């Protein structure tokens, strides 16, 4: 399983 | 267990933080109730500066209710124009 | 906007996680200066910054202390409520 | 111009 990551 | 205000003092442009999840997933790798949470915190950066730390879950940006967001409602959230950005925020 | 605030750091005995500068027993504005902060430290967790200053611990006024006593009173035996002035 | 630094 995998989230996106909003680098901020 | 505590909430928490953690205030970062923008320059703004960047916060040196990275968030994962919301409301439009069904799961996070963080707890079990979905959320927007804190998933990186550049050392040298702003967030890590101010005491934001990876696991916190985002409650609320500015008095804006977070809690159930869409992701893109978190980023929209956080991206506001430039002020003091101030995270209410709890570790599960 | 200048502020003034409380600031409230739970210590577990060990650091606080900041460093302080100055005192009323040096030339170079009330209170303590706070001149660095951990980011992974308790201090930063609770809020602080450099560039605080600090005015008052857990009721213990310190505006016009020196260097070693504003030390003594972050250092009180084992709840620290720092009253703190920021730009 | 040289102060004493003390780390907590």
């Amino acid at each position: 399983p995998a989230w996106d990551e909003t680098n901020l | 267990g505590s909430v928490e205000e953690i205030r970062l003092p923008r320059a703004g442009g960047p916060l040196g933080l990275s968030i994962v999840g919301g409301s439009d997933h069904s799961s996070h790798p963080f707890v079990q109730e979905p959320g927007v949470f804190i998933s990186k915190v550049l050392p040298r950066g702003l967030a890590a500066r101010s005491g934001l730390r990876v696991g916190d879950r985002i409650l609320a940006v500015n008095g804006q209710d977070v809690r159930d967001a869409t992701h893109q409602e978190a980023v929209s959230a956080l991206l506001r124009p430039c002020l003091e950005l101030s995270l209410l925020v709890r570790r599960d």
